[PDB]
């Protein structure tokens, strides 16, 4: 029917992007690992991002395995499982943006000390990127407690009086916003003194990762945020939620392009 | 098992240990070749057989090697300095003779492989004196150089002191030079940075760590994904 | 200086002339029943890393087990192959070495380069250090190549186009070989010891005795200059690689080209040359980040190494010929077998 | 409802 | 100088050469003679392969 | 044994025309880029006109430009100079001298002493 044409988009439009994005990724996880060793010191934490938006893609067939945004869930055990990964994998993926950002200002800013500096420390961090994810994805792995009545297969997971608002304010003032401003502030500087002393297509990369890996794609949040209050019926809700999730992986296949592929290194490779 | 294998891995490791530290120390410094002619005044730029100097400049060292002690031929022994940071090339900009050779030898180093990743900063010495045959007038650059006669300053340059017209336009005419023999193979992997300096300049260390400074930052401009 | 000119041109026209009529065919058509060599598909069956910089020779012990190698970080490196576990870093005084070499009996080492002088540094004595022993002073050049005779004699060559044969405890040369016109950039000893031969930058190459230290012949060369010589087991023979892109075989008695050893795809000079046990397989290191093995009788390319980043340096078989070895740039030590 | 991405 | 040349023309011209077929049949014959002994022209067991 | 012949050469009057011809032995010419090197009597070695492999590059000397052409034949295995408008100052001894390797854009020790892949040259009195 004329309203399950707009279901059938967001459908194909997210099929198609997590396999181009399952694909990125594990051409960037095989050829970083395999070939730029040497070279591109920021390997290992690529290698995590490259870990982190595949297991994320892995949600897409989930979300399309909902009979077609309608009817039939999984149940207790697709939606525990699925919460938490999603959950670790989007904290570790934003995680491992904001390290490498912050790598990249330190190498723009401060050229002679990264290279006169050790680099034993990278390991350690990624280990860390997951740790701290995992801080921020325990609690609501656990607080998942399975479908409940109406709809026969939604899980309700909201463990205390509607509690699990204020948690997930708090995911995104520490999930997205913060590592958003940190990403912003820092490309910021980093293109300022890039300019500054340099130059008398780099700069159209770095606001292209800040504004598309951090703010556009995560505005599925500005709806889920919404839930202290707002007015919605379910065929503009499903197809307004349908469209805000999309993004999200989209900026999960964005990020091996602009990371790996676009470089310069790759492309000596090719 | 046997004691002969455990004493053969304890040694390795303690080697091996060793070798890490001497590398780390070592990384510190940055290392660059002094190349130039023998009227290039190589020597006084920045104040066996192969010399060496190291200076400290804002608590970072500079370890700097020159070869006195070969045969006049360098097609060979210079690929020793492939890892080097940068090549120090002094070039005598007062005598218009033997300026040409000075060029070739610019180009050929500029089109190694060996050398072809590794930046230069030229140093053009003798800049008074270079002034003073200008106002002299009694050598004319156009003898040597006759494409100088049609060559007009360029509209965007300046001068700091306000020099002499004439000395400004043989300046820039001697910079144009290099800059287009770096031009034309650079490709961007590495870029030349010209300079004008005398026996009296004092500042010249000044310039040769913001040089590998900016050598340093496109390094990891490379190095670190960022194209 | 015109009439030795002309008994120069004399002699060379004449010379060449018997060159050209001493010549029943091409090594091709004698070997080409010999059936083919095979794909010798090599596999790295270890990695020592461990360097820091630029790896810029490497030499084989007698033992087969020990092999030194020296890099530009100014260290000197006695690998153990078997185990992979080092046993003696020698720093070095000075940090530019082209350089080393390895004794027969294993006591002492030799490294050199840049700083003109032949660095000795003896393994086994009392109190368990590494120390040096003699500095050998006197070229005007650049060391190239070094290689020992015995526990007491030393044979290099410099880029003062001249080479030298050196007494450890007198300290000064006892032989000066003379006549090379470009840098002798490689040195092999014969295994009689009785001979060498030295390429150089002059496109030439020339067999010396160390006992009359005068040259017994010079050879044609290849179009551009020699990067690599070395020694075929029989003793009557010898391979030269240079920066045309091509390799050769020259035989003392014939005092003549042999076999050729190029390919159309291959435009990048030779650096290290090695010929195994038995002779058959000629291993040739090439700048482009690779080696290749070549049949010595039927001139093909049986197979290649591959595996390094960065231009390899230095190649070498042991004795028995268990294995070989490769160090390149990469700071990288492969052993294929 | 609806909840996070999933909608029933 | 030049005359240091001619000497040395003079000198390396006296020599005696075998014919290419000789020396050939020589590296020939070595080449087979010492074949089986070559672990590399011919693998050796894995057993016996230190490495 | 890569053999450079030079021919051509002798007292020419001020203002006249020469033809320097080299021919080439001992390795492929096409491969190699060809220089010409000039020596003034009490004057050290200097480059005077440079050539590339298939003959499009081509650079001369400040001094000797808009009067002298260099021309390369690969099939000839030969390299020519034209000269016109000998000026007195030019009477030296050339050499037509091979870069050192080939496939190779830079040639270092073109100019040098004892530069093996070089001609005897010929001189020119003007
Ligand atoms: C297109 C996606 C898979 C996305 C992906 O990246 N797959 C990788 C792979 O197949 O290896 C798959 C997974 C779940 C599937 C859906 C579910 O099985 C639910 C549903 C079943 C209906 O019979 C047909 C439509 C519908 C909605 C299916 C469409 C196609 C789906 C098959
Ligand atoms: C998914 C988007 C919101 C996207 C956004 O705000 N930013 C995306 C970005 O720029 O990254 C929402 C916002 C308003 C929504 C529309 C409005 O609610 C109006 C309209 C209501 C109908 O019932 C369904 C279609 C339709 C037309 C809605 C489709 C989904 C829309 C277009």
């Amino acid at each position: 029917l004329e309203d399950l044409v707009a279901t059938g988009t967001i459908g194909t439009l997210l099929s198609a992007m997590g396999v181009v994005g399952v694909v990125g990724n594990a051409y960037t996880l095989v050829v970083t690992c395999r070939s730029l060793r040497a070279v591109a010191s920021m390997y290992v934490y690529v290698v995590n991002l490259a870990l982190a938006d595949l297991l994320y893609l892995l949600s897409i067939p989930f979300i399309v395995a909902t009979y077609v945004t309608k009817e039939w869930h999984f149940g207790d055990v697709g939606c525990r499982v699925l919460f938490g990964l999603d959950f670790l994998t989007m904290h570790a993926s934003i995680f491992t943006l904001t390290v490498m950002s912050s790598e990249r200002y330190a190498a723009v800013l401060r050229p002679l000390d990264t290279v006169q500096r050790p680099k034993g420390y990278r390991k350690l961090l990624a280990l860390g990127t997951w740790l701290l994810a995992l801080l921020l994805t325990l609690p609501v792995m656990l607080a998942m407690r399975l479908v409940r009545r109406g709809p026969k297969s939604l899980c309700l997971p909201a463990w205390g009086p509607r509690a699990h608002r204020a948690y997930l304010t708090l995911l995104f003032a520490t999930s997205i916003a913060g590592p958003g401003l940190l990403i912003g502030l820092l490309y910021a500087r980093l293109a300022r003194a890039y300019r500054r002393s340099q130059r008398a297509l780099r700069l159209v990369l770095g606001i292209v990762l800040l504004f598309w890996a951090c703010f556009l794609p995560f505005w599925l949040w500005q709806l889920l945020a919404q839930y202290h209050q707002a007015p919605l019926a379910p065929r503009t809700a499903r197809i307004v939620n349908y469209l805000t999730t999309c993004l999200t992986y989209g900026n999960s296949c964005a990020n091996p392009f602009l990371y790996t592929l676009l470089t310069r290194n790759y492309r000596d490779h090719l | 098992v046997s004691a002969e294998d455990k004493a053969a891995a304890e040694r390795s490791k303690m080697i091996d240990k060793n070798l890490r530290e001497d590398g780390e120390k070592a990384r510190r410094t940055l290392r660059l070749l002094l190349l130039g002619a023998d009227n290039s005044g190589k020597s006084t730029i920045v104040k066996s057989g192969i010399f060496e100097t190291k200076f400290q400049v804002d608590k970072v060292n500079f370890h700097m090697f020159d070869v006195g002690g070969q045969r006049d031929e360098r097609r060979k022994w210079i690929q020793c300095f492939n890892d080097v940071t940068a090549i120090i090339f002094v070039v005598d900009s007062s005598d218009y003779n033997r300026l040409q050779e000075a060029l070739n030898d610019f180009k050929s180093i500029w089109n190694n492989r060996w050398l072809r990743t590794i930046s230069v900063i030229l140093f053009l010495n003798k800049q008074d004196l270079l002034a003073e045959k200008v106002l002299a007038g009694k050598s004319k650059i156009e003898d040597y150089f006759p494409e100088f006669a049609r060559y007009t300053t360029p509209e965007d340059a300046t001068p700091e002191p306000g020099e002499d017209p004439r000395v400004t336009r043989a300046k820039y005419f001697i910079r144009k030079e290099f800059v287009d023999i770096s031009t034309a193979s650079g490709d961007g992997r590495h870029i030349c940075y010209p300079h004008f300096t005398c026996a009296v300049d004092t500042e010249n260390a000044r310039r040769i760590f913001n040089d590998c400074k900016d050598i340093i930052l496109q390094m990891n401009l490379r190095e670190y994904n960022l194209v | 200086l015109d009439q030795l000119r002309q008994e120069a041109e004399q002699l060379k026209n004449q010379i060449r002339d018997a060159r050209k009529a001493c010549a029943d065919a091409t090594l091709s058509q004698i070997t080409n029943n010999i059936d083919p060599v095979g794909r010798i598909q090599m596999r790295t069956r270890r990695t020592l890393r461990g360097h820091l910089a630029k790896i810029y020779a490497m030499h084989w012990g007698t033992d087969s087990r020990l092999l030194v190698s020296a890099s530009q970080d100014g260290k000197l490196i006695i690998w153990d192959s078997y185990t992979t576990n080092k046993v003696h870093a020698i720093p070095l005084r000075s940090s530019w070495v082209m350089t080393c070499a390895y004794a027969p009996s294993g006591n002492y080492v030799a490294c050199g380069g840049l700083d003109n002088i032949c660095s000795i540094y003896n393994l086994k004595t009392r109190e368990g250090n590494v120390r040096v022993s003699r500095e050998l002073a006197g070229h005007t050049g650049y060391l190239s190549c070094c290689r020992f005779l015995d526990d007491n004699q030393i044979v290099t060559s410099s880029g003062d186009t001249t080479c030298a044969l050196w007494d450890i405890e007198t300290g000064q040369q006892t032989t000066t070989f003379t006549g090379h016109t470009g840098d002798v950039m490689s040195l092999s000893l014969a295994p009689d010891t009785r001979l060498f031969v030295s390429g150089a930058c002059d496109a030439s190459a020339k067999l010396w005795d160390v006992r009359e230290g005068m040259c017994r012949q010079t050879f044609t060369g290849h179009e551009s200059d020699i990067n690599a010589i070395c020694f075929f087991p029989n003793g009557n023979a010898f391979a030269t690689g240079s920066d045309d892109a091509t390799c050769r075989l020259f035989d003392l008695r014939a005092d003549q080209e042999l076999m050729t050893y190029s390919h159309d795809n291959i435009i990048c000079g030779i650096t290290s040359v090695s010929f195994s046990k038995s002779g058959r397989l000629l291993l040739a290191g090439y700048d482009d980040f690779n080696c290749n093995v070549w049949d010595a009788l039927k001139a093909d390319r049986a197979g290649v190494l591959a595996g390094h980043d960065n231009r390899v340096s230095c190649l070498g078989v042991t004795d028995d010929g268990m294995a070989v070895a490769t160090g390149s740039w990469d700071s990288f030590l492969k052993i294929w077998n | 409802d609806v909840f996070w991405k999933y909608c029933v | 100088q030049a005359r240091k040349l001619v000497e040395q023309l003079k000198m390396e011209a006296n020599i005696d050469r075998i014919k290419v077929s000789k020396a050939a049949a020589d590296l020939m014959a070595y080449c087979e003679a010492h074949a089986k002994e070559d672990p590399l022209l011919t693998p050796v067991p894995a057993s016996e392969n230190p490495f | 044994q890569v053999q450079l012949q030079e021919s051509g050469g002798g007292l020419v009057q001020p203002g006249g025309s020469l033809r320097l011809s080299c021919a080439a032995s001992g390795f492929t010419f096409s491969n190699y880029k060809m220089n010409w090197v000039r020596q003034a009597p009490g004057k050290g070695l200097e480059w005077v006109s440079d050539i590339s492999q298939s003959g499009a590059s081509i650079s001369y000397t400040g001094s000797v430009k808009g009067r002298f052409t260099i021309s390369r034949d690969n099939a000839k295995n030969t390299l020519y100079l034209q000269m016109n408008s000998l000026k007195p100052e030019d009477t030296a001894v050339y050499y037509c001298a091979r870069c050192p390797a080939p496939f190779t854009r830079d040639c270092f020790d073109v100019t040098s002493t004892t530069y093996a892949y070089r001609g005897q040259g010929t001189q020119v009195t003007v």
